């Protein structure tokens, strides 16, 4: 079997400028006969299916932008975007269409660098619906922030704490090249009501000090 | 432009599903299909290929005892079947259509399999107001299961400044949220409403955001 | 029906 291996793994690049990634196999994709190589390149979105960019390692598909080259021959392969944009991010990958099993790569992550920007947090106590039936859940909102490298600390009456805390992400937005992250703490209505002030801390490379967004539950 | 495929699939550990793909827009006769595979956060994996011509298919060995492919030509319908399901089959499968007389990929939208012995859960909905220049407002999706849910503001009318989080699984049950961000001025002057849609459990609801 | 354009055309069709 033909090995398919890509590099990097991951790439940040800023707008306008030209990017290079690799595709290597362990053997010639070269046909003697029609002296083409038969490596193709494909784009996944976010979310989307994947799409072909590029067939016989050169050949752009109908509608593919010129701003995607393909090049390489044998066992070097290379896929170039002249002047990145904020919709070229994406997972590109490569595949073996010279022979079975026609493998696919492991893949090259694209992201984009945009100037620092930092997080606007808002902290939810939990609904009086949810209390009605025995929960309690605190949420806490970090929107649209620059680099992604962020930690989140929830202090319960000053100490800290690690059970019940559930976080997620969204990607990299594709036009403000953004992060926004969600996380939220669960407790029980009893568990909850035995505390009083309830505290989210971030801390990002924005700001020196952490950023702090908090309320008590006694008050109104 | 794009290839049918069957709905999600909600399949038990040890049982089997078959999974369709319709080409509408071409006869299947000229087609050339494959089945593509990619796990949660992984790479694309090829499964294998139906030919046209005669009916045969190709495999990556590592997919020969747990894939079938095969075709009704009459319905224009490909199908993958997979049997003795596992965790490692949790995924969502691609159907690709290659047709050369225009040099043309087409890719179906996939199907999502989940391999799991939970049940299906309908959502508690939760509305989050503010503590009590701009105004950020919440909605808390938890206890659901399986996915997916669909979430609008103001029936849709409101879309911008809104961010919706990708659902967290943690004990056979997702927990989603959104915030949408307006300005001081259009709440709580004007109403605003979360609306949230759990096909699986046929089931709806609508909450509004109001001040503590 | 026409080859598979972006597959090699030696392995086509399946035996």
């Amino acid at each position: 079997d033909i090995v398919m291996t890509q590099s990097p793994s991951s790439l940040t690049v800023t707008t306008g400028e030209k990017v290079t990634m690799t595709c290597k196999s362990s053997q010639s994709l070269l046909n003697s006969r029609t002296q083409k190589n038969y490596l193709t390149w494909y784009q996944q979105k976010p979310g989307q299916s994947p799409k072909l960019l590029i067939y016989w390692a050169s050949t752009r598909e109908s509608g593919v932008p010129d701003r995607f080259t393909g090049s390489g021959s044998g066992t070097d392969f290379t896929l170039s975007i002249s002047g990145v944009q904020a919709e070229d991010l994406a997972v590109y990958y490569c595949q073996n269409n010279y022979n079975y099993p026609l493998t696919f790569g492991a893949g090259t992550k694209l992201e984009l660098k945009r100037a620092d920007a930092a997080p606007t947090v808002s902290i939810f106590p939990p609904s009086s619906e949810q209390l009605t039936s025995g929960g309690a859940s605190v949420v806490c909102f970090l929107n649209n922030f620059y680099p992604k490298d962020i930690n989140v600390k929830w202090k319960i009456d000053g100490s800290e704490r690690q059970n019940g805390v559930l976080n997620s992400w969204t990607d990299q937005d594709s036009k403000d090249s953004t992060y926004s992250m969600s996380s939220t703490l669960t407790l029980t209505k009893d568990e909850y009501e035995r505390h009083n002030s309830y505290t989210c801390e971030a801390t990002h490379k924005t700001s020196t000090s952490p950023i702090v967004k908090s309320f008590n539950r006694n008050e109104c | 432009v794009q290839l049918q495929q069957s709905g999600a699939e909600l399949v038990r550990p040890g049982a089997s599903v078959k999974l369709s793909c319709t080409t509408s827009g071409f006869n299947i006769k000229d087609i050339y299909i494959h089945w593509v595979k990619q796990r949660p956060e992984q790479g694309l994996e090829w499964i294998g290929r139906l030919d046209p011509a005669n009916g045969y298919t190709k495999y990556d060995p590592k997919f020969q005892g747990k894939a079938t492919i095969t075709v009704d030509t009459s319905s224009n319908t490909a199908y993958l079947h997979l049997s003795s399901l596992t965790s490692e089959d949790t995924a969502v499968y691609y159907c690709d259509g290659y047709y050369s007389y225009y040099d043309m990929d087409y890719w179906g939208p996939g199907t999502s399999v989940t391999v799991s012995s939970a049940k299906t859960t309908a959502p508690s909905v939760y509305p989050l107001a503010p503590v009590c220049s701009s105004v950020t407002l919440g909605c808390l999706v938890k206890g659901y299961f399986p996915e997916p849910v669909t979430l609008t503001w103001n029936s849709g009318s409101l879309s911008s400044g809104v961010h919706t989080f990708p659902a967290v699984l943690q004990s056979d049950l997702y927990t989603l949220s959104s915030s949408v961000t307006v300005t001081s001025s259009t709440w709580p002057s004007q109403s605003i409403t979360c609306n949230v849609a759990h096909p699986a459990s046929s089931t709806k609801v609508d909450k509004k955001i109001e001040p503590r | 029906v026409k080859a598979e354009t972006r597959l090699n055309p030696d392995l086509q069709p399946t035996e």
